[PDB]
């Protein structure tokens, strides 16, 4: 099987939502960024996991993985749920409950 | 993920598997607080689902991680399950997972930050190494 | 938030 | 999650190689045969799964479940290994293990 | 498969789940044969896999399976990994599979026969059933 | 080959 026991890793540039398009066009949506194309891909089974940056010395949920290559080519870009496009709501919701 | 390499076990402390209750993994997620997780809308997380944190190895016969229960699923009302735009859900759990050198929490941007093209990332998870 | 007490390896 | 316990069956049809390069393009080649955008669609997990087609009364396998839609739309045809191209392979090796 | 329905148990006796040796399916493959299955090359199949043959429910905490051990892969040599062409792997089975009202054979076609656009067929599996 | 013992339902 292709599935790994251990928990993996990858470094990966972030890219613009106009680069993106080059690839995906109409696909991509303000509240997604894209990552990748690098050599790098998610794969089935990374669904759900974090894309993140460091940030005054911290680790920052930037994304969380999407959709991306239907083959996990690493010549695509992943795509990933924005996070700043939706911390508003998450912020909300954790202030509520 | 694909041409990627193993992590330090305990190096993505925020780092969670979501299982079913045949006990699989269908989904990663990222502890945010010592009660909630976030992870993708896609992933149809339910009640059901477990989160499991403090995990390295997915093949160990007995390891030291923490099975926690969910108490409620907040997908995002603006998800769309056409376009898979707002892929976003929250979960709160049953119970506290217990924060420790190797379970601990990511920080959260503000909607205001910027994080330009070019900048380096890391993505971490159980995916498949090749298609 | 963020700073791992077991810090990542080139990632 | 997303998963059945239970197994799933769907009934599609068969897609021409040129109508099915209407949405996939270059990426299909002699070897790969493609199905659905009939509302129905493979996803994760049904790969290497079977393609079946009904052929003087008994099943036959015509695909793979081999790659598809990056979000599983039912409105994009599934790709699947063409058996026709690749039996004599099986044959070949049948006969001589 | 998204929008499929549940099949009738045992209706699809060529149906055969793989299994890694962390108990999981990861993918699907059909039994042409008492001792082969086929499936896709993609899969990266091994000798440490499982089929699993005779299954209709993964969540059962016992059924009627037939759990066989692979005695040696046999992957397409021109299978290409960027462009997944040519995407078929055949497994020889340690131990033979038995058959019988729930464990059978799939037909096999010959290099010239045509299946029109147009035909309809079946697709099986334990597949998503939403993204 | 190709008959199974159970016919499929569709």
């Amino acid at each position: 099987a292709n599935t790994p026991d251990r928990l993996q890793q990858a470094s990966l540039p972030l890219l613009s939502n106009t680069n993106c398009k080059k690839y995906w066009g109409t696909k991509i949506k303000d509240a997604m960024i894209c990552a990748g194309a690098s050599g790098v891909s998610s794969c089935m089974g990374d669904s759900g996991g974090p894309l993140v940056c460091k940030k005054n010395g911290a680790w920052t949920l930037v994304g969380i993985v999407s959709w991306g290559s239907s083959t996990c080519s690493t010549s695509t870009p992943g795509v990933y749920a924005r996070v700043t496009a939706l911390v508003n709501w998450v912020q909300q919701t954790l202030a509520a409950n | 993920i694909v041409n990627g390499e193993e992590a330090v076990p305990g190096s993505w402390p925020w780092q969670v598997s979501l299982q079913d209750k045949t006990g699989f993994h269908f989904c990663g997620g990222s502890l945010i607080n010592e009660n909630w997780v976030v992870t993708a809308a896609h992933c149809g997380v339910t009640t059901s689902d477990v989160v499991v944190a403090g995990e390295f190895d997915q093949g160990s016969s007995s390891e030291k991680i923490q099975k926690l229960k969910i108490a409620k699923v907040f997908k995002n009302s603006k998800y769309n399950s056409l376009t898979i735009n707002n892929d976003i859900t929250l979960l709160k759990l049953s119970t506290a997972a217990s924060f420790s050198q190797t379970v601990s929490a990511v920080c959260l941007p503000s909607a205001s930050d910027d994080f330009a093209a070019g900048t380096t990332c890391v993505t971490t998870g159980w995916g498949l190494t090749r298609y | 938030c963020g700073v791992p007490a077991i810090q990542p390896v080139l990632s």
